[PDB]
RNA sequence: GGUUGCGGCCAUAUCUAGCAGAAAGCACCGUUCCCCGUUCGAUCAACCGUAGUUAAGCUGCUAAGAGCAAUACCGAGUAGUGUAGUGGGAGACCAUACGCGAAACUAUUGUGCUGCAAUCU
RNA sequence: CCUAAGGGGGACUCAUGGAGAACAGAAAUCUCCAGUAGAACAAAAGGGUAAAAGUCCCCUUGAUUUUGAUUUUCAGUGUGAA
RNA sequence: GAGGUAAAGCGAAUGAUUAGAAGUCUUGGGGUUGAAAUGACCUUAACUUAUUCUCAAACUUUAAAUAUGUAAGAAGUCCUUGUUGCUUAAUUGAACGUGGACAAUUGAAUGAAGAGCUUUUAGUGGGCCAUUUUUGGUAAGCAGAACUGGCGAUGCGGGAUGA
C-alpha cells in the first residue's frame, strides 16, 4: 500500500495541496495537534523546548502522527496527563502522489498521502510546562525524534511558554498590568486606538 | 449574531471614487463625452455652455477644460438681470432664456463678432439655429453640458440653450425637448414656446389665480403687488430686457463693500484651528487619570 | 438646538401590501379593493422565485401594493388605526423608526361590502421621517442624515402616543 | 491542448492597479501627442478597443500618425537577426509620453545657458557629461568620535 | 397596468440560499 | 480667507462617533395653472423667493479612533539573488568570495493641495 | 448560441445582512438602513465593468457599402480573428 | 518605462487550517420530568468579537536579483514668417518650409583589421552532454523544457582508464 518514506524525503515538487483542481485526496493521519493541558493559562508553564528541524525535508502526516502519540504517552507517563501542553507546530499540506496505483505514458499520479515541508531552523513540536518537569519533556520529544527522518535539535526556548517574550520582558508586562488572560493565551496592551477600550481592558495598567 | 461587516479590512481595500464623484456634482462619463477633442485638432478646444440652477440662481458659462482645471470663457448669472429689468422669477423658463442670451452675447462681445452673427432678432419661437456667414469666420460653436438635471421635453435648461442659439451662438440641438413639443405629431408648435418664452405662462397663471384665489394671489405674487405690475405689462418687462441685454452685454462687476484682505481678516476670525500635539497629548494624559475613578 | 422646527417629525408615505398567493381573478379583486381605497392605480408585484411548497411560481402576479403621501395617507392611517382601536405593541416599531400592522378584513376600514369582491386582509406600513429626507433621495449631491437628524424607535413611539392618544403595548 | 491566443499570459499585466479600477482620469484624454513623440504603452484593460498586443506592454516608440482616438506607434521587434518595423494603432488611453525626453531637452538647455555664460565672462566651461570618480582625499575628525571598538558577537539561539 | 420591474439580477436563481430547513 | 459653479491630481480627500458654524452662498423649505414624469409632484417637471430653518446637507474642529500617506542608527545588510571555486557534506543542504538587495514588523509624523470664474461682515 | 444576448440614449443599482408588516412559517410580497461588487454580463476560464459594460424602458438595424493600411500566428506566406 | 518570478503575507481580500477565552432573543440537542409558564439553571454544539498554530503552481497588499523597451543632438535647440483643398470661432493649429543664432567638450564610457549594401549557391533539418533554473516519474546511464558553454566537428597537458 504505502512506500517506504525514502521515496517522498526531498522537496522535489512544488508544492501539491487540496485545492479544487484535487479533489480525491485522503484525510492526513494526524488530526490533533494540541494535547496534555491545553486549556492551561500561560503563567502555569513558563518553561518552553522545541523539536527545531536541522533540513530542508518533507514529513510524512503518519510520522506526526505517530511521534506525536510517543511523546504525549512518555509525558503522561511519567509526569502525568496534566503537566504540560503539546503542541504540532507543522501542518502536512502537500499531497503525494502515487502512478502505478501503460508505463510512463499517462503517468499523472493520484493522491496517496500528506506530508509537510520544513525548512532548516523550522520548529516541529513546541512543549509547554513547568520547569521541574524539564528532564521528563526533553526525554519525551528526543524519543519523538526517533520517529522523524533526519536531523532534529531540542532547544530550551528562552521565552515564557508560547509568548513571544523572554522570560523576563514577560515578568515586566506582568507587573506592569500590561497583560490580561485569554484563555490559554493572552492579550497585551496597545498604545494604539481608542484609549477608554484600552483602558477598560486593562484596570491594572500602571501608566507614566 | 451575524459578523460585524465594517472591519478594518473593509476600509483598507476600500478604494474610493474621484473626488467630485463622491461629491455627486460631476458625471465623468458625460464629462469624457463632451469635452473630449480629435486628436488631429491638436489644440483646438471644444467649448462647453455649462448650465446649472440652484434654489435661487441660474448659472451659465462657457468652459474649455484642460489639465490645471477648467478655465471660464465668460459667465452670466441670473442675478445680473435686475440690472437689465427684471427684478422677480430669477429662475423662470424666461429668465433661463434671458440668461442665456445675456452669455451668448457677452461671449460674442468678448470675442468681437458683435456686428457678425446678431442672432435672432425677432423672437417668434420657431425652431433656428445659427448658420455660417460665407466668406467669414464660422460660428462660435458651444455644446450643452447640462450636468446631473434629468431631459425632459419643457426643462429650463434648454431655455438657455435656445437663448445662446438665438443670442448668435452656433449651438447644435433639436426642438423635441423644447416645451411646446407635441410628441404625437411630431412638430413643434412656436406660438406657445413664444408664449413661454416672454413669461406667458406665468402670466396666465397670474391670471387665472386671481380670479381663483385672491389671498394665495396676494402670499405668491406680493413683490409684483408692491410694484403695481399685472399680467399684460409682463412681455414688455422682457421684450425690453432683450432689447438692453444686446444694448450692453458687457460683464460689470459687483463693487464690493470691503477690500479683499478685510474679508480674508473677517473670515480667519471664525472657525477653530487645530491643537497642537502636545496639547492633545495632555489631554490624553487627564483622561487616563480622569479614568481613575471607576475601579470597582 | 433638539427643540427646532425642522426636526420635526412626520409621515413620509403610507404602503398598502396585500399578498394573495396566486394569480389571476382574485389578485385582480385586490387590486380592485386597493384602488378603490387610495383612488389610485395600484401596482402587481411578480414572484422573484419559484416555490412549490406556496404554490408560486417565478413571475407569476403574486402581491398588489400601492403608495400614497399627504392627507389622504393621514385619513387611511387613522381609518385603519380605528380598527386596530388604537393599540399596537412595541415590536410593532423597527429600528429606524418606521412602522406597520395588519389587518383582516378590507370591510372593517369603513367600505361598503360586494359579494364579488369578497374580504381580503391588508397590510399597513408607514415610513417615518423629518424634513430634509429629500437630501438621501435627490439626484445631485446625495448625501447621507445625520445621527441626531436619523429617526429612531423611541422617537416615533413616543409621537404616536402622543398625536393619538393610543397605547403601545408589548406583550 | 495547447492554447496560444491573443491575450494569452496577460493576466496581471493587464489588470488595473490595485485601487485603481474603474473611470480614467480625463488628463489622459487631454493629453496631445504630435508625430514624433516618444511615448510609453502600457495597455489599459478596462478599454479594450484599440488595445496593444502583449508584446507591446511596456515598450516604447516614436508617434507617427494621429488619429480621431488614436495614434500609429512605431516600435522595432527583432525577427530573428534583424529588426522589423512595426505600426501599432494605439488609443490614447493606452500611451503615455516617454519622461526620457524632458531629461535630455533640459540637459540642452542647460549646456546652452553654461555656454553663454562662460561666452559672457570670456572662459570656458566643459558640457560633457562625467562618471562618478573616485572620491579624493579627506581628514577625518575625532571630537566626539573617538572610535568604538566592535567585536564578532557569540551565536545564541533566540526561539 | 402598471407593474414593479425586477431591480435584480438573479436571473438564473429559481430558488435562494439560506433558505434550510430545519433551521 | 469663507461660499458657489466648473475642475486637475484622485482617500493627507475615505469611514465612525461627538461639537461648532458670523456674512454671503448653498441648502432644506412653500405650491401644482402651465411643459413634463410618476402607484405616489417621493424622484423627475414647473411656479413663487413669497410663509419658515440652520435641524439636516455642506464646512471646520475634536479622537493614545479605523483606514490612508510620508519618513527612518526599526527590523535588516536579514530573506532572496547575479557571478566563483578540483569549497564543506553520503545526502538534504550549508559556509565563503565579488556584487545587487526585499517584505512583514517597530517607531514617528501628517489627514487634501490646487486652477478658472463669480460672490461675501 | 443571439433581431437581440447587436447599436444608441435614459433611468435605476446587484449578491447579501440587519430591523420591521394579516394569513406568512427556513423560502411568497411590502418598507427602511447598511451594502467596493462579496452579483450579473450565452457558454470554459482569465481580465474588464457601478449615476455601468449590470437591471428595466424607448427608438432602431453599423450584423450595411467601396476598398486600402496595420496587429497576432508569421516565411514577416496563407487562413482565422482583431 | 514595462514585468508579477524568488522572497514575503494571512490579528490584509480569496481558499485551506490548530487551540482555547468572553459574549448573543432563531441557541442543535440532553437533565433538572420545573403542575404547565420557553421564562431560569448544569452541560455540550452553533455562531459573534478580540486572539492563537500552520499553508497555496493554477492566492495575494508588497515586491527583488538576473534579464528587458526607449533616449543621451548638427537629421539638435531656439527666433521670425511662407504653403494648404486639412483644422480652428479665429489671424487658431498640424505638417513641410524660407531666413537668422548657437563651431569643435557638437553635448557619457569603452572598443572598433572600418561601416554599409547586393546576388547566388552547398551541406543540414535523428542530436547529445556539463553547471544553474526546471516538469512527469519511486527512480533511471529515463523522458521533457529555459539560458549559457561544450562534444558532435577536436587534436594537446591533467582526471590511471573515459565524446
Ligand atoms: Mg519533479
Ligand atoms: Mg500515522
Ligand atoms: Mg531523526
Ligand atoms: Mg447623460
Ligand atoms: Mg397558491
Ligand atoms: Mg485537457
Ligand atoms: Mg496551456
Ligand atoms: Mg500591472
Ligand atoms: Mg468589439
Ligand atoms: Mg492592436
Ligand atoms: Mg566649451
Ligand atoms: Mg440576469
Ligand atoms: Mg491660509
Ligand atoms: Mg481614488
Ligand atoms: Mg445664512
Ligand atoms: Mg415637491
Ligand atoms: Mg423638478
Ligand atoms: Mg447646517
Ligand atoms: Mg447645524
Ligand atoms: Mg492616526
Ligand atoms: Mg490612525
Ligand atoms: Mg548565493
Ligand atoms: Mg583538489
Ligand atoms: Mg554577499
Ligand atoms: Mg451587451
Ligand atoms: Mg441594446
Ligand atoms: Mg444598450
Ligand atoms: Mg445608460
Ligand atoms: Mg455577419
Ligand atoms: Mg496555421
Ligand atoms: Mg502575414
Ligand atoms: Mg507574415
Ligand atoms: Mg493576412
Ligand atoms: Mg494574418
Ligand atoms: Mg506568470
Ligand atoms: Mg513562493
Ligand atoms: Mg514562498
Ligand atoms: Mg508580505
Ligand atoms: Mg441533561
Ligand atoms: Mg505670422
Ligand atoms: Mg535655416
Ligand atoms: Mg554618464
Ligand atoms: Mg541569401
Ligand atoms: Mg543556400
Ligand atoms: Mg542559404
Ligand atoms: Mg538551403
Ligand atoms: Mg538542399
Ligand atoms: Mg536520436
Ligand atoms: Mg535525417
Ligand atoms: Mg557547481
Ligand atoms: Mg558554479
Ligand atoms: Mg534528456
Ligand atoms: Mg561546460
Ligand atoms: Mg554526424
Ligand atoms: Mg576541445
Ligand atoms: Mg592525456
Ligand atoms: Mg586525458
Ligand atoms: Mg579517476
Amino acid at each position: 500500500a504505502r512506500r517506504p518514506a525514502r521515496c517522498y524525503r526531498y522537496c522535489k515538487n512544488k508544492p501539491y495541496p487540496k485545492s479544487r483542481y484535487n479533489r480525491a485526496v485522503p484525510d492526513a493521519k494526524i488530526r490533533i495537534y494540541d494535547l496534555g493541558r491545553k486549556k492551561a493559562t500561560v503563567d502555569e508553564f513558563p518553561l518552553c523546548i522545541h523539536l527545531v528541524s536541522n533540513e530542508l525535508e518533507q514529513l510524512s502526516s503518519e510520522a506526526l502522527e505517530a511521534a506525536r502519540i510517543c511523546a504525549n504517552k512518555y509525558i503522561t507517563k511519567v509526569s502525568g496527563r496534566d503537566s504540560f501542553h503539546l503542541r504540532v507546530r507543522v501542518h502536512p499540506f502537500h499531497v503525494l502522489r502515487i502512478n502505478k496505483m501503460q508505463g510512463m505514458r499517462g503517468a499523472w499520479g493520484k493522491p496517496h498521502g500528506l506530508a509537510a515541508r520544513v525548512s532548516i531552523g523550522q520548529i516541529i513540536m513546541s512543549a509547554r510546562t513547568k520547569d521541574s518537569n524539564k528532564d521528563v519533556v526533553i526525554e519525551g520529544l528526543r524519543r519523538a525524534r526517533y520517529k522523524f527522518p533526519g536531523q532534529q535539535k531540542i532547544i530550551i526556548s528562552k521565552k515564557w511558554g508560547f509568548t513571544p517574550l523572554n522570560r523576563d520582558e514577560y515578568i515586566a508586562k506582568k507587573t506592569n498590568g500590561e497583560v490580561i488572560d485569554d484563555g490559554a493565551y493572552v492579550k497585551f496592551l496597545s498604545r494604539k486606538g481608542n484609549l477608554e477600550a484600552n483602558l477598560q481592558q486593562f484596570p491594572n495598567y500602571q501608566y507614566s | 449574531m451575524q459578523k460585524e461587516f465594517r472591519t478594518s479590512a473593509y476600509h483598507s481595500r476600500f478604494q474610493t471614487p474621484f473626488r467630485r464623484r463622491q461629491e455627486g456634482k460631476t458625471d465623468y462619463y458625460q464629462r469624457k463625452r463632451l469635452v473630449t477633442q480629435h486628436k488631429a485638432k491638436y489644440n483646438s478646444p471644444k467649448y462647453r455652455l455649462v448650465v446649472r440652477f440652484t434654489n435661487k440662481d441660474i448659472i451659465a458659462q462657457i468652459v474649455s477644460a484642460h489639465i490645471t482645471g477648467d478655465v471660464v470663457f465668460t459667465a452670466a448669472y441670473a442675478h445680473e438681470l435686475p440690472r437689465y429689468g427684471i427684478k422677480y422669477g430669477l429662475t423662470n423658463w424666461s429668465a433661463a432664456y434671458a440668461v442665456g442670451l445675456l452669455v451668448a452675447r457677452r461671449a460674442l462681445q468678448k470675442l468681437g463678432l458683435d456686428e457678425t452673427y446678431t442672432g435672432v432678432e425677432e423672437v417668434e419661437g420657431e425652431f433656428e439655429l445659427t448658420e455660417a456667414v460665407e466668406d467669414g469666420p464660422r460660428p462660435f460653436k458651444v455644446f450643452l453640458d447640462i450636468g446631473l438635471q434629468r431631459t425632459t421635453t419643457g426643462a429650463r435648461v434648454f431655455g438657455v440653450l435656445k437663448g445662446a442659439s438665438d443670442g448668435g451662438l452656433y449651438v447644435p440641438h433639436s426642438p423635441n425637448r423644447f416645451p411646446g413639443w407635441d410628441i404625437e405629431a411630431e412638430e413643434l408648435d412656436a406660438e406657445l414656446l413664444r408664449k413661454y418664452i416672454f413669461g406667458g405662462h406665468v402670466a396666465e397663471y397670474m391670471e387665472e389665480l386671481l380670479d381663483d384665489d385672491e389671498e394665495k394671489y396676494k402670499s405668491i405674487f406680493k413683490n409684483y403687488i408692491e410694484e403695481e405690475i399685472e399680467s399684460e405689462d409682463v412681455e414688455e418687462i422682457y421684450a425690453n430686457a432683450h432689447e438692453a441685454i444686446r444694448a450692453d452685454p458687457s460683464f460689470k462687476p459687483t463693487e464690493k463693500k470691503f477690500t479683499k484682505e478685510q474679508y480674508k481678516a473677517e473670515s480667519k476670525k471664525y472657525r477653530q484651528q487645530k491643537l497642537t500635539r502636545a496639547e492633545r497629548q495632555a489631554k490624553v494624559a487627564k483622561k487616563i487619570a480622569e479614568f481613575k475613578a471607576q475601579q470597582e | 438646538k433638539s427643540q427646532n422646527v425642522m426636526r420635526e417629525l412626520r409621515i413620509e408615505k403610507l404602503v398598502l401590501n396585500i399578498c394573495v398567493g396566486e394569480s389571476g381573478d382574485r389578485l385582480t379583486r385586490a387590486a380592485k379593493v386597493l384602488e378603490q381605497l387610495s383612488g389610485q392605480t395600484p401596482v402587481q408585484s411578480k414572484a422573484r422565485y419559484t416555490v412549490r411548497t406556496f404554490g408560486i411560481r417565478r413571475n407569476e402576479k403574486i402581491a398588489v401594493h400601492v403608495t400614497v403621501r399627504g392627507p389622504k395617507a393621514e385619513e387611511i392611517l387613522e381609518r385603519g388605526l380605528k380598527v386596530k382601536e388604537y393599540q399596537l405593541r412595541s415590536k410593532n416599531f423597527s429600528a429606524t423608526g418606521n412602522f406597520g400592522f395588519g389587518i383582516d378584513e378590507h370591510i372593517d376600514l369603513g367600505i361598503k361590502y360586494d359579494p364579488s369582491i369578497g374580504i381580503y386582509g391588508m397590510d399597513f406600513y408607514v415610513v417615518m421621517g423629518r424634513a430634509g429626507a429629500r437630501v438621501t433621495r435627490r439626484k445631485r449631491a446625495r448625501s447621507t442624515i445625520g445621527n441626531s437628524h436619523k429617526t429612531n424607535k423611541e422617537d416615533t413611539i413616543q409621537w404616536f402616543k402622543t398625536r393619538y392618544d393610543a397605547e403601545v403595548l408589548d406583550k | 491542448g495547447k492554447s496560444r491566443g491573443y491575450r494569452s499570459g496577460t493576466r496581471y499585466a493587464f489588470q488595473r492597479d490595485f485601487k485603481k479600477h474603474g473611470a480614467i482620469p480625463l488628463s489622459t484624454y487631454l493629453k496631445v501627442y504630435k508625430v514624433g513623440d516618444i511615448v510609453d504603452i502600457k495597455a489599459n484593460g478596462s478599454i479594450q478597443k484599440g488595445m496593444p498586443h502583449k508584446y507591446y506592454h511596456g515598450k516604447t516608440g516614436i508617434v507617427y500618425n494621429v488619429t480621431k482616438s488614436s495614434v500609429g506607434v512605431i516600435i522595432n521587434k527583432v525577427v530573428g537577426n534583424r529588426y522589423i518595423e512595426k505600426r501599432v494603432n494605439l488609443r490614447v488611453e493606452h500611451v503615455k509620453h516617454s519622461a526620457c525626453r524632458q531629461e535630455f531637452l533640459n540637459r540642452v538647455k542647460s549646456n546652452a545657458a553654461k555656454k553663454r555664460e562662460a561666452k559672457a565672462n570670456g572662459e570656458t566651461v566643459y558640457l560633457k557629461r562625467q562618471a562618478a570618480k573616485p572620491r579624493g582625499s579627506r581628514i577625518i575628525s575625532t571630537e566626539g568620535n573617538i572610535p568604538q571598538t566592535l567585536a564578532p558577537v557569540a551565536y545564541e539561539t533566540f526561539i | 397596468k402598471n407593474t414593479s420591474s425586477k431591480k435584480s439580477d438573479a436571473a438564473p436563481a429559481s430558488a435562494d440560499p439560506a433558505k434550510a430547513k430545519k433551521k
